[PDB]
């Protein structure tokens, strides 16, 4: 069976470089060359070069002719690719591919893909911070409940609400960057009659610096 | 740094018969690969390419197959005109390459024999060139007498490439003589044996006759 | 389809640059759908690939290591043609020099099947000069007859029989070397009894590196 | 290189229904040895792009017979006969004939509803954040249709653009709606200098903008 297996994701420092490896399985190596397509947000697929595995003719496309290169190891079976001097814009999911059938197809297999992002800052612990309907809001049988998170990296971050009992009306939002660093929050929907023991509590989980907090709402 | 091998290095086999050839390679990839057809004389055509695919034009009796360090081509029949030297190659290297003949019945030649021209003479030299034509198989023990002795070493002898019609070979030997040895000598005769023959066939002229 | 013809000067003394043109017709030398290979075949190696070009957006090269630092593959686009130049010849370099189109390309990634190869062209390494041949007839006694060619150099020749009038029958050989350094061959012709009394017979030889063309009528002897 | 749009962007379908999609080349793509080397590629959130059709009339194996591609020179269309639950995703036209072989941008698949007015609800800066050192108010446009939405920060009846960020999510699995999420950073000057804090959004639900305000001496 045909599966590509590809590393983890970095977090880098601009202008030193990075390494991304991508590792196939169930096919013979040298039959099938490899490729490699960078997705991002302010471009959308745009393609990086092409290994042809057996010989070793590398056809870079023009843009990354000097930013990246590209290697085999044929003992590990494994496609390797090398970047430099990153920017901060470089931040994005690389992907290698297998390309087949030479004459039809062009791309059959895609391996899950690692996202380097670049940034300029050290990792933080996230501030959690607290978000509740004000002294005039108790005019609809309905109110919304939330917390937000200020000064975190990197991503992601997991949200829990009294440790994920409430998961009806959770609603999460992706991350935003702002000065150097990340920003998301999270919301639900509770009906404005607060009982003695009904209570809400969201807790944030962050791996990236093994911190969770527990905020206190209503 | 690869190696190739072909196997077998040549062969030979009648017409309409099934011939498989195998050419081995260390590192294999049954993609970037080809088999070529050479006639003698004649740019290579190609035959088949990626070891499965069959180019358009060239019949589709040429069928190749095979995957490992292993590749064959198959012949389903041979034809007078598939005489060729077939050649695979790897993207990089290409093999030796196999000779490959067509084998039919066991045929009669024919001798001519054609004394030097009399401008020959005016230069000062003469050629004496025997014809033996329309043959198989190609081994023909070629002998010359003049004044019933024999002649050695002074005489050069070419093979034709066989045809591919009626599948029969030619050759020719020429001796290259002064007018003097000419002059010295009435009889010249040709005499060649083949397994064509049942008896041996000579040919005799006399100068100026 | 694509045709593809080739130029150049077959006798090279030792130890300059030779070179060769290759032609291309049908087809553009900038094409992004081909790529395009110089192969030479010596009967005593066999065949070899020497270099190969191509176009993506400039021209690229790429050269075996048997011929390195000797070999320059030069495109040019305005007359469509594209040309080998050796430098520093060996008389090991002496073979037969064919130019050939690369067959599938798609991808981005080039796989070697050459499908259009040229006429091909041979090249010699001596120091000597060319010069022309001498043609004697071998009219025989029925038989068949026809014309030889001696003391030629270099390769090749070609011989037609009425200017292509006749072309079954013909049987032309390959050179042999001959001690002083000079090839031969020769032309054979079979013929019916009647056919020597009214049919005429003019073989055509040519010699292109000479610029020679003779033509010579064979009849049977008169006395 | 080789420029294409995918026109058009979005495509908002309903379930068992048809749905074009073209993507346009700029200059023809038509290999000179032959054929018309184009693919679609459907890529599942939270997923690796997987190969829908190659070779535009043909099908790769694997996929159903709903999508079909049809079109040729510079003009290629692929049609979904019925939209399942599992065909949403953004669709990628591409093209090897050309190197470099260039992409599509991507067009979303996404149900339809009817439209639904978004609740806005507005919260202060929390007591916590007052004793941090910036500010950060942010108001909400929750379970509404669709993505085209808008949000208007006016302070005191004055009107600013900076400080404004912006996250939309994708469409839920039972209500298949959206979210808003508008929150704006100042500093502490600022937010003792204005009294009233209020957000606007326009939207087709609600022909006049809805104006959610708050004062800060009422809390």
């Amino acid at each position: 069976q045909v599966q590509l297996q590809q590393s983890g994701p970095e977090v880098v420092r601009p202008g030193v470089s990075v390494k991304i490896s991508c590792k196939g399985s169930g096919y013979t190596f040298t039959d099938h060359a490899m490729h490699w397509v960078k997705q991002s947000h302010a471009k959308s697929l745009e393609w990086i070069g092409v290994f042809n595995t057996y010989n070793g003719d590398t056809n870079y496309n023009q843009k990354f002719e000097d930013k990246a290169t590209m290697t085999i190891d044929k003992s590990s079976s494994t496609a390797y690719l090398e970047l430099a001097r990153l920017t901060s814009e470089d931040s994005a999911i690389y992907y290698c591919v297998r390309l087949g059938l030479l004459g039809f197809y062009a791309l059959d297999y895609w391996g899950q893909g690692t996202s380097v992002t670049v940034s300029s800052a050290k990792t933080t612990p996230p501030s959690v911070y607290p978000l509740a309907p004000g002294s005039a809001a108790q005019t609809n049988s309905m109110v919304t409940l939330g917390c937000l998170v200020k000064g975190y990296f990197p991503e992601p971050v997991t949200v829990t609400w009294n440790s994920g009992s409430l998961s009806s009306g959770v609603h999460t939002f992706p991350a935003v960057l702002q000065s150097d660093l990340y920003t998301l929050s999270s919301s639900v929907t509770v009906p404005s009659s607060p009982r003695p023991s009904e209570t809400v509590t969201c807790n944030v989980a962050h791996p990236a610096s093994s911190t969770k907090v527990d905020k206190k709402i209503v | 740094a690869i190696q190739l091998t072909q196997s077998p290095s040549s062969l030979s086999a009648s017409v309409g018969d099934r011939v498989t050839i195998t050419c081995r390679a260390s590192q294999a990839t049954s993609s970037y690969l080809a088999w070529y057809q050479q006639k003698p004389g004649k740019a290579p055509k190609l035959l088949i390419y990626a070891a499965s695919t069959l180019q358009s034009g060239v019949p589709s009796r040429f069928s190749g197959s095979g995957s490992g360090t292993d590749f064959t081509l198959t012949i389903t029949s041979l034809q007078p005109e598939d005489f060729a030297t077939y050649y695979c190659q790897l993207s990089k290297t290409f093999g030796p390459g196999t000779k490959v003949e067509i084998k039919r019945t066991v045929a009669a030649p024919s001798v001519f024999i054609f004394p030097p021209s009399d401008e020959q003479l005016k230069s000062g030299t003469a050629s004496v060139v025997c014809l033996l034509n329309n043959f198989y198989p190609r081994e023909a023990k070629v002998q010359w007498k003049v004044d019933n002795a024999l002649q050695s070493g002074n005489s050069q002898e070419s093979v034709t490439e066989q045809d591919s019609k009626d599948s029969t070979y030619s050759l020719s030997s020429t001796l290259t003589l002064s007018k003097a040895d000419y002059e010295k000598h009435k009889v010249y005769a040709c005499e060649v044996t083949h397994q064509g023959l049942s008896s041996p066939v000579t040919k005799s002229f006399n100068r100026g006759e | 389809q694509v045709q593809l013809q080739q130029s150049g000067p077959g006798l090279v003394k030792p130890s300059q640059t030779l070179s060769l043109t290759c032609g291309i017709s049908g087809d553009s030398v900038s094409s992004d759908a081909a790529a395009w290979d110089w192969i030479r075949q010596s009967p005593s190696r066999g065949l070899e690939w020497l270099g190969r070009t191509f176009y993506r957006s400039r021209w690229h090269h790429d050269y075996s290591e048997s011929v390195k630092n000797r070999i320059t593959i030069n495109a040019d686009t305005s007359k469509n043609q594209f040309s080998l130049q050796l430098t520093s010849v060996t008389p090991e370099d002496t073979a037969t020099y064919y130019c050939a189109r690369a067959g599938v390309r798609v991808f981005g990634i080039i796989v070697n099947s050459l499908d259009y190869w040229g006429q091909g062209t041979l090249v010699t390494v001596s120091s000597a000069s060319t010069k022309g041949p001498s043609v004697f007839p071998l009219a025989p006694s029925t038989a068949a007859l026809g014309c030889l060619v001696k003391d030629y150099f270099p390769e090749p020749v070609t011989v037609s029989w009425n200017s292509g009038a006749l072309t079954s029958g013909v049987h032309t050989f390959p050179a042999v070397l001959q001690s002083s350094g000079l090839y031969s061959l020769s032309s054979v012709v079979t013929v019916p009894s009647s056919s020597l009394g009214t049919q005429t017979y003019i073989c055509n030889v040519n010699h292109k590196p000479s610029n020679t063309k003779v033509d010579k009528k064979v009849e049977p002897k008169s006395c | 290189d080789v420029l294409m749009t995918q026109t058009p962007l979005s495509l908002p379908v309903s379930l068992g229904d048809q749905a074009s999609i073209s993507c346009r080349s700029s200059q023809s793509i038509v290999h000179s040895n032959g054929n018309t080397y184009l693919e679609w590629y459907l890529q599942k959130p939270g997923q690796s792009p997987k190969l829908l059709i190659y070779k535009v009339s043909n099908r790769f194996s694997g996929v159903p017979d709903r999508f079909s591609g049809s079109g040729s020179g510079t003009d290629f269309t692929l049609k979904i006969s019925r939209v399942e639950a599992e065909d949403l995703g953004v669709y990628y036209c591409f093209q090897g004939s050309h190197v470099p072989l260039t992409f599509g941008a991507g067009t979303k698949l996404e149900l339809k509803r009817a439209d639904a007015a978004p609740t806005v609800s507005i919260f202060p800066p929390s007591s916590e954040q007052l004793t941090s050192g910036g500010a950060s108010v942010v108001c909400f446009l929750n379970n509404f249709y669709p993505k085209d939405i808008n949000v208007k920060w006016k302070i005191d009846g004055s009107e600013r653009q900076n400080g404004v960020l912006n996250s939309w999510t994708d469409q839920d699995s039972k209500d298949s709606t959206y979210s808003m999420s508008s929150t704006l950073t100042l500093t502490k000057d600022e937010y003792e200098r204005h009294n009233s804090y209020t957000c606007e959004a326009t939207h087709k639900t609600s022909t006049s903008p809805i104006v959610k305000s708050f004062n800060r001496n009422e809390c």
